[PDB]
Parts: C-alpha cells; structure tokens; sequence
C-alpha cells in the first residue's frame, strides 16, 4: 500500500 | 553453568571486545533487539555497497566483526557516505516503532525505473509476547516466523554468516555491475504504520520495485534477535 523512496541516489556514468 | 571455565553464572551475552565495537552485547530485550537490527542494516548494506563496487573504498572504513572477519562500513567523516548512513539509521529506527516491512537496495539502469536489474532486500518480522509470537504471502515468512530466539551467540553466528555470504556472493558469484546504473534505497511500511509517520530521507511513493520474470534469487541469510527477525535476499541479472 505505502512505499518510501530515498531522495538521494547513486549514479554511475 | 559451565564450571570448567567459570564460577560465575552464565549470562546470555557476547563476551567479545571486537563484537562490542559495532553491535550490542545483549540482544534479548526489545530495545536492544531493535538496536541490533539498526546496526545490522548499517553493516550489511555497507558491505553490499562496497563489495558490489557501487561506492569506492574512499566512502568506507575498515571494521571487524570477529578477529578473523573484516568488512567495510560507511565512514561518518565522508559527508556523502554520512548521508547514506543516516538513511540507513532512519530506516533502522523504524523497527523500534515496528513500522518497517522491508528495506531494499535497488539497482536500475535508468534513474526512476520501477524494474530493477539487481536487488538486495531485508524483510522484517516483529514478535510479541516475550518475542515468541509473530505479528500479522512471502515464502520466507512461514519458516522464519516459527524460528526461535536461541541466544546472543547464535545471533553472532547468523551475522558472521550473512557478511561472509555477502562478501562471497559479490566477489565470487555475481558478475560485475554494468558501466551505467542508478542505485536506490526503497522501503515498504507495515500496515500498522500511521499515515503521518514518515521515515526521514524517504519521500512517499506509489511504486516499490518490480523484477524480471527470469531473474535469479539467492538467500544470504537471516537474523533472529530477541524480538525481531530479518530475511536477507538477492535478486540479480548478474547471476
């Protein structure tokens, strides 16, 4: 029903 | 109880200098059982981030769980690593309230994908009545719910097993991650969780993560302190 996603994330380019 | 080594009464607690550096020595009572899960989230997800080379070794520091076994934990001196640790601490704090169902490290090729290419998940079970009866789908639940609390030393064994399996999985089993990816922390609240309660660092979402249909699934291990249980799993394209 309810979820949470982190505001900061990790990218590799 | 063992008079071949001690005249003092035995205590269900870990007597180890190295262990006490990262974990509580007693995990039988509700608060310290919960404090243990907080430290477990921090240690295991640090190991995953480092071992999968998601973050370079600069973001980590060397720690030991036992004299024989070491791991890389996120460093509080590095600011970005510190911000991730706070994410993990916030999610861990939610096990005290009993509101956290699952926290997952989710890897996708493109930022914002609901379908992942790799997932490290930690699912929780909360117990009541002396930490014996589980509160209330998933394959792990039936077994893990029945699993008894067997003492501090058993928890230490379970923790050593998880970290060894992670280091072994990421190094000797999994393929390297692709050159381009987005790594994410995504969680699921329990049904008991109020609508006004929100974990710091996690914006609400109507989307979790989805898997491919042919993606492989391996079990890393479990944790059973006094009043909580956790199940660690890995789905991966790289398997």
């Amino acid at each position: 029903a309810r979820y949470g996603v982190s505001n900061t994330s990790i990218n590799r380019k | 109880n063992n008079y071949n080594e001690s005249l003092n009464k035995s205590k269900d607690a870990i007597d180890d200098k190295t262990w006490s550096k990262l974990f509580p020595s007693i995990v039988s009572d509700p608060d310290r059982s919960s404090n243990f899960m907080i430290r477990a989230i921090y240690v295991v997800f640090s190991a995953v981030l480092r071992q999968r080379n998601i973050l370079e070794k600069e973001y980590f520091s060397k720690n030991y769980i036992t004299e024989n076994l070491s791991c890389m934990t996120l460093s509080f001196k590095n600011l970005r690593a510190h911000q991730i640790a706070q994410l993990l601490r916030a999610a861990g704090d939610a096990t005290k309230d009993g509101f956290l169902k699952e926290i997952s490290l989710v890897v996708t090729e493109h930022d914002g994908d609901v379908e992942a290419i790799e997932v490290f998940s930690m699912k929780f079970i909360y117990f009541e009545n002396g930490g014996v009866v589980a509160r209330l789908e998933d394959p792990h639940f039936a077994e893990l719910a029945q699993l008894r609390y067997e003492g501090a030393e058993s928890v230490r064994d379970q923790m050593v097993t998880i970290v060894r399996s992670v280091q072994f999985l990421c190094t000797k089993v999994l393929e390297p991650l692709p050159a381009e990816f987005t790594a994410n922390f995504r969680l699921k609240y329990t049904n008991d969780a109020p609508s006004n309660f929100r974990i710091d660092g996690f914006d609400d979402s109507s989307t979790f993560y989805t898997l491919p249909d042919g993606i492989q699934s391996v079990t890393i291990g479990h944790l059973r302190p006094g009043h909580h249980a956790a199940h660690m799993q890995c789905w991966s394209k790289s398997m």
